[PDB]
């Protein structure tokens, strides 16, 4: 029962969607950052 | 002695003998054909008549054909001279190569290894493929399972274990064609012979081949199993030496006995499989092991039905392992590959007295943060990545970067990703683990993890991925 | 004194029911050996049991009776075979049925031949085009395969075979011998009017003149449908032992497991998972493999085979479906989800894969379609959105724009040339900044243009099936300007 | 030759001869029986004996009965005087109308047109109903499939069907009862003698009806199709005209086998179901077809047992069909009728070589936005409408409108309805979808589209609403 919503379909590809936006947009931010450092 | 065919259902005929009638497992030479046709008896039916399985077709037996009772059961040719050849289930060679030339030739029916011969040594055997040697490591000489559904990875990671360890190997290794693709034994076969593990023009070939395909009738996949583990057989006790056994699919070895069971007459069990479904599977398994007089390192490709591991097949399969490494469509279909699940994929040696403190807790500390995603998953399945309090968030961050650091390129599947297979040292892959638990690398991108070798390349990956932007 | 009917050569029927008949004698038969019936009807021997033999009838069973004789043929059953079959339209055993007279064939093939071992075949090199790019681009296939098609009823199965078949007229017309392929179609329980259309429409795409169809249809006897399939196969054998490719369609194992599963009964042998038969699995694995690609030793030909099945409720994890899948190299898996929502062919890219890959693509279709297959299935991932961040906005600004460039007219395949062109226009994102429901409407007018003023453009491209630096030049010069001149 | 009864089970019945023994199909005459029961021969057990299905009740039969052989298979008769006369499985007459004189008489057994005779003409027959008309379209010549539910609207789809249809159809119409209920044949006969379809007392008639109801034992139930089928044929290739075949509920065919191959000795298929299902099946409906000699618009309703479209039955129905209108009860539930599955049901003429792309273009955009509609209750359900875009609360609007303005109220149905029938032009539900669409009626309220006839009246019913 763990994560039984992403062994799904509907809400699964919601929390895909959201998940690799995020991570997506943070990480060109961390990104550009490690040009700074 | 001689004996007449009496009736012809599919792959079981019965045939009747006057004279002697011969025992249970032995093979039985179908006279009259252009192609050695052999049968194994099955069962006495009574009245002077055996029921037995073709090792082929029975296209064209005729009843009352005769049947020349071989003596004893399916003996094939084993011994150094198999090496480098292709051979069939009865021990006929198939390469075009002409005769197998050996001067000792072993029944593939024998009793298994008692109880006083069982073998307690347990060494970790590396493989530089991160998630297998960090999560549920295979040991030397003990008797891997690769789990899969259809078209996870099973074979081309059994293949990445050839690449990988077979080809470092200090001795012989058997490979046995159970009941998959003829087109995969042409691949493996050419491919080998790249490579040199098999060579055509001397004797340094280090590699024995045993085939029985789709297109053979389930009698002989029900049997070549047995075959190919009879060769290593060999390897291990006439030598002691270490011998590695690949069976792709030892599942045709139970799906074969699955379409015969009924003609063999027999009420079917649970989910059609045959009622002696676990008992085969054991006088077939336990032979394949380590003993005291040598060891053999296994390697079994499993299929599981519609991807139901549940499915008798492959949970009666389990047991048997030493060490069990799942493939999950679900991960696969994310990109990450070896498929290889990290919350059940178990081994035994899996034990911080025997791979230290550090392996241990890396692990688990592994598997732990991921069964937290897990759950993490359903909470922002509804709210979003901004709810969880910077500690959760933090966790969900590192679970996909551990997530996909546990893929890995193979050697063996340039063709299909496009990469340099890496070959990852066990210590370099804990302390890459130890270091992304850490907290360390919270600052590089996921996609820096995702397929490559040690953990320094993401870094670098990383940083070729800093400047492009 | 009538020894005519000495019971090993001959046999009288027992009983005789459902397609089925029990043999008294018949003694020198020969398992699955053919026989003759009294009326003239023919049948399979498949049970030989002691007090007699279980034959099952390829036809009508309303002219069998008890007392019946039956006579040996002496032969395994087997087919006419040949390139003669080229264009003809034949029931499962190969006789005519498109009344056009006697088929030429001077050779006979076995239905139901062994398999090449391992030893005689070699990688599969060649591309097998079906002019669909969804697959072509995704899951290309090559001579030599077996590409399984599996779906839902009315899903688009069907149809990939044909613009299949058809997309195949360019190689056969032209003068290349060796990119040459003949076509086996095989309907299995399939219902005759379906198939009739079928046959006008290859007639229309002129493609019946390359393809030998083979037809057992819904009101044939079960054996026949059973037996359709390896009569196609063995068809399709003949010219992968002779230097030339076969592409052959089982279209329906489904129908063709159920026909052997109602054999099976028939014949009184245990029933099981679903009642099929013990040895459904080896129903199909034993004929697939026997599509390969042969080395140049054995001739260097090929049979590649699309065998399609249907599931129910969408159930690959289903009996026979997993069956098979367990057995091809790879799937198209087509979904109704994605045919209302306007992704026809219904291809669902997330679960269709080839395992072949790279290894069956020409050099130019592989530069552009490059990595746009992972690309499109990390479109899907976005997919779940569509105040979006430019960026992403433009993962989801490629798919939109390529997923229209892959929808396509029927019986009108395109060149490998003129696929590149068109899909090259998308690929290199000079489209991303059109409106999705123009790209079709610019395809064409697109197209029409290079196939008529730059006939030498294309020309290049197959002739170096690879994209150089000029003609990645002249390729952006059109497009762009085209392109704007569209938008006006 | 005399044949005498060996034994009894139910509806299956052994003979054996003694002399010349009867073929396989061959209609034996059971004797010393107060009305005609005719044993029809499946197969040859062996011995001399064969084993047969009674085509009535087999009450009252003693082992050592008499039986005859005719000879021949069950033939009926065919021809115009069939017209406007209601017989049995057997060709009886059953409407108290009298012998039916017919010259010609034909066996209800009979092989299916050859692939030479096969037809590949394809021209739409347009119903009058939008969803039909609009999604997929029935074709003339063609095998149009209604599957329902127990309850749902299958009859009332084939009554209407003939209303819309039949009537305004010149030529011969063929209507199989088939298992279904008596006092409906009551109904249908009475509401054709009405309409004038049917005419007792001029030879006008114009539809021929075959009729063995659910209180028929197994045998007839099981030969029923085949009886219609056979009238159908007479009037297709002995006359070349093009011919209407309804049958209400060919399932019942199937059914049937089912009762009596448990009785014939068969090792019962997946779900009970006799292993001949397919071909059985197939050998019938390949006879349901347009030849070359003539046409046949046959129209079938299916009944889905339990609700389940995967059942042996129906799922072995597809593939007969060039049409298939998929009903469900989730739809009825809602009260839209007819509750036509708009992304389940299929025409080979949904092509838009055939029916234009305007039409196939607003087909395919119908399912579409009923297809998103559909990937989005998922997400209703539990977060409610709050939840969504501002771009998706427009196409949940617009597929509701959809939705509603798919049903449409039949003439058959004004009882439950209370709404006159409406009958729908085919440009007119083109042009009613392109609007909603369009956005065109993004304004009107749902209800407002909900049972009318053209989009016109889809826009009165909202002023009224004010
Ligand atoms: N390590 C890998 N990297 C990339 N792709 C992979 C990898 N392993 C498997 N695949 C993909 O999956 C396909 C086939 O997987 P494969 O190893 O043959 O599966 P399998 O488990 O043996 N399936 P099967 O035996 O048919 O049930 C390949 O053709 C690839 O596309
Ligand atoms: N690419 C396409 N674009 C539009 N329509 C298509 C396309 N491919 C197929 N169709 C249509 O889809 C319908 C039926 O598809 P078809 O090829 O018969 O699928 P199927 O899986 O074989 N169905 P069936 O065998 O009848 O259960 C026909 O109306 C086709 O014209
Ligand atoms: N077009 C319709 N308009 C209104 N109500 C309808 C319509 N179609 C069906 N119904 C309703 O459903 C009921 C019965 O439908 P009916 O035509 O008899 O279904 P059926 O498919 O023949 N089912 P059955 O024969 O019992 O398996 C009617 O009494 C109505 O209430
Ligand atoms: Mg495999
Ligand atoms: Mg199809
Ligand atoms: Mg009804």
């Amino acid at each position: 029962s763990g994560d039984n919503v992403r062994s799904s379909a509907g809400a699964v590809r919601d929390a895909g969607g959201a998940f690799g936006k995020r991570e997506q947009a943070e990480e060109e931010r961390y990104f550009r950052a490690r040009a700074k450092e | 002695t001689t004996g007449r065919i009496v009736a012809v259902i599919g792959a079981v005929v019965d045939v009747q003998f006057d004279e002697g009638l011969p025992p249970i497992l032995n093979a039985l030479e179908v006279q009259g054909r252009e192609t050695r046709l052999v049968l194994e008896v099955a069962q006495h039916l009574g009245e002077s008549t055996v029921r037995t399985i073709a090792m082929d077709g029975t296209e064209g037996l005729v009843r009352g054909q005769k049947v020349l009772d071989s003596g004893a059961p399916i003996r094939i040719p084993v011994g150094p001279e198999t090496l480098g050849r292709i051979m069939n289930v009865i021990g006929e060679p198939i390469d075009e190569r002409g005769p197998i030339k050996t001067k000792q030739f072993a029944a593939i029916h024998a009793e298994a290894p008692e109880f006083v011969e069982m073998s307690v040594e347990q060494e970790i055997l590396v493989t530089g493929i991160k998630v297998v040697d960090l999560l549920a490591p295979y040991a030397k000489g003990g008797k891997i399972g690769l789990f899969g559904g259809a078209g996870v990875g099973k074979t081309v990671l059994i293949m990445e274990l050839i690449n990988n360890v077979a080809k470092a190997h200090g001795g012989y290794s058997v490979f046995a064609g159970v009941g998959e693709r003829t087109r995969e034994g042409n691949d493996l076969y050419h491919e080998m012979i790249e490579s040199g593990v098999i060579n055509l023009k001397d004797a340094t070939s280090k590699v024995a081949l045993v085939y029985g395909q789709m297109n053979e009738p389930p009698g002989a996949r029900a049997r070549v199993a047995l075959t190919g583990l009879t060769v290593a057989e060999y390897f291990r006790d006439q030598e002691g030496q270490d011998v590695l056994l690949f069976i792709d699919n030892i599942f045709r070895f139970t799906q074969a006995g699955s379409e015969v069971s009924a003609l063999l007459g027999r009420i079917p069990s649970a989910v059609g499989y045959q009622p002696t479904l676990a008992t085969d599977m054991g006088t077939m398994q336990e032979r394949i092991t380590t003993t005291k007089k040598g060891s053999i390192t296994s390697v079994q490709a499993i299929y599981v039905p519609a991807d139901d591991l549940t499915d008798p097949a492959p949970a009666t399969t389990f047991a048997h392992l030493d060490a069990t490494t799942v493939l999950s469509r679900a991960i696969a279909e994310l990109g990450i590959y070896p498929a290889v699940d990290p919350l059940d994929s178990t081994s035994r040696i899996m034990d911080p007295n025997i791979v230290g403190s550090e392996h241990y807790d890396v692990a688990r500390g592994v598997q732990k943060i991921l069964q937290d995603y897990k759950s993490l998953q359903d909470i922002i399945a509804i709210l979003g990545m901004d709810e969880l309090s910077e500690e959760d968030k933090l966790t969900v961050s590192r679970a996909r970067k551990i997530q996909r650091f546990l893929s890995q390129p193979f050697q063996v599947a340039e063709v299909f990703t496009g990469h340099l297979g890496k070959l990852v040292p066990l210590k370099e892959t804990i302390k890459g683990f130890q270091q992304i638990l850490a907290g360390e690398y919270d600052h590089l991108p996921e996609q820096a993890f995702y397929m490559v070798g040690p953990i320094e390349e993401a870094v670098a990956k990383a940083d070729k991925l800093a400047e492009e932007h | 004194a009538d020894t005519s009917v000495d019971l090993e050569e001959t046999g009288r029927v027992l009983s005789i029911g459902d397609g089925i008949a029990r043999v008294h004698g018949l003694r020198n038969v020969q398992a699955e050996e053919m026989v003759e019936f009294s009326s003239g009807l023919k049948g399979m021997s498949l049970n030989l049991e002691p007090d007699n033999v279980g034959v099952v009838v390829f036809g009508n069973d309303k002219l069998i009776k008890e007392g019946d004789i039956v006579k040996r043929t002496g032969a395994i059953v087997d087919v006419p075979v040949g390139e003669e079959l080229l264009g003809r339209v034949v029931d499962a055993l190969g006789n005519a049925i498109d009344g056009k007279g006697p088929i030429g064939s001077k050779a006979r093939r076995r239905v139901g031949l062994k398999a090449p071992g391992i030893i005689p075949r070699i990688s599969v090199r060649e591309p097998m085009q079906t002019g669909i790019k969804a697959v072509d681009s995704l899951v290309p296939i090559g001579r030599g395969q077996r590409e399984l098609i599996i779906g839902d009823r009315q899903t688009g199965k069907t149809s990939i075979a044909i613009d299949t078949i058809i997309n195949q007229k360019r190689f056969n017309d032209g003068t290349d011998e060796k990119k040459k392929l003949y076509c086996i179609y095989v309907a299995i329980g399939q219902k005759r009017s379906t198939v009739a259309q079928l046959v006008k429409r290859l007639t229309d795409a002129d493609a019946m003149k390359y393809t030998i169809v083979v037809s057992a249809t819904a009101s044939d006897a079960a054996p026949l449908q059973y037996l359709a399939p390896y009569s196609g196969c063995s068809m399709g054998e003949y010219f992968r032992d002779n230097g030339k490719h076969a592409l052959i369609i089982y279209d329906d194992l489904s129908k063709q497991a159920v026909a052997y599963r109602q054999m099976s009964l028939l014949l009184r042998r245990p029933p099981g998972r679903e009642a099929y038969p013990g040895d459904v699995f080896y129903l199909h694995s034993r004929l697939l493999e026997r599509a390969a690609k042969m080395n140049d030793a054995f001739g260097g030909g090929s049979l590649t085979a699309l065998p399609v099945i249907e599931t129910q409720a969408g159930d690959v994890s289903a009996y026979i479906p997993t069956n098979v899948i367990s057995i091809t190299d790879g799937q198209i898996f087509l979904e109704t989800e994605l045919f209302y929502k306007g992704i026809r062919p219904a291809i669902n890219v997330g679960l269709s894969v080839s395992r072949v890959g790279s290894a069956a693509q020409t050099r130019a279709m592989k530069q552009v379609a490059g990595t746009m297959k992972l690309e499109l299935a990390q479109y899907r991932e976005v997919a779940a959105f569509a105040d979006l961040d430019a960026a992403t906005q433009q993962l989801l600004s490629r798919g939109v724009r390529l997923t229209e460039l892959l929808k396509q007219g029927q019986y009108s395949p395109m060149a490998i040339e003129e696929q590149v062109a068109v899909i090259y226009a998308g690929v290199r994102g000079y489209l991303d900044k059109l409106e999705p429901s123009k790209i079709t409407k610019f395809e064409n007018a697109f197209l029409s243009h290079v196939i008529s003023q730059h006939q030498a453009l294309l020309g290049k491209i197959r002739t170096d099936g690879k994209i150089s630096e000029e003609s990645d030049a002249k390729l952006k010069e059109i497009v762009t300007n085209f392109l704007a001149g569209f938008e006006a």
